[PDB]
């Protein structure tokens, strides 16, 4: 039962700092590559930020860049995004996702498979 | 009678520590975001520094 709880939503001032948390469980958690993708309200889909097995910042959007910061608490299998200087369109729903590839499965690092 | 030469004996060599592939990893991650993880149950060869 793989499971992934978000939290840091409510009512936010744009331009403002903000704390994102995503609790993980079912599965081992620091052994797979990870996913936040951006999803403005009235609008679609689209990928904002990863990071890898070892912890490794995938990078930012085009909009954002140097200005957010991913970071992976291995001690309690949890996962945080804070932003910074929001606006209006900034807005997005959000998205927590681990990655399909495991270490040592079929070269380079696999760090895709959007899956859950 | 004198002995001649030694024999030192042990089984196959086992299951190695991966150190590898965590240096010939695509990247390192950064100082405030900085990587740590524990190994143990496997051997280390050091030989091949």
């Amino acid at each position: 039962q793989v499971q992934l709880l978000e939290s840091g939503g409510g009512l936010v001032q744009p331009g403002r700092s903000l704390r994102l948390s995503c609790a993980a469980s079912g599965f081992t958690f620091d052994d797979y590559a990870m996913h936040w993708v951006r999803q403005a309200p009235g609008k679609g889909l689209e990928w904002v930020s990863g990071v890898s097995w070892n912890s490794g910042t995938i990078g930012y959007a085009d909009s954002v860049k140097g200005r957010f910061t991913i970071s992976r608490d291995n001690a309690k299998n949890s996962l945080y995004l804070h932003m910074r200087s929001l606006r209006a369109e900034d807005t997005a729903l959000y998205y927590c996702a681990k990655a399909v590839e495991m270490v040592r499965g079929l070269g380079a690092d696999p760090e895709y498979g959007m899956d859950v | 009678v004198q002995p001649t030469e030694s024999i030192v004996r042990f089984p196959n060599i086992t299951n190695l520590c991966p150190f590898g592939e965590v240096f010939n990893a695509t990247r390192f991650a950064s100082v405030y975001a900085w990587n740590r993880k524990r190994i143990s149950n496997c051997v280390a060869d050091y030989s091949v520094l």
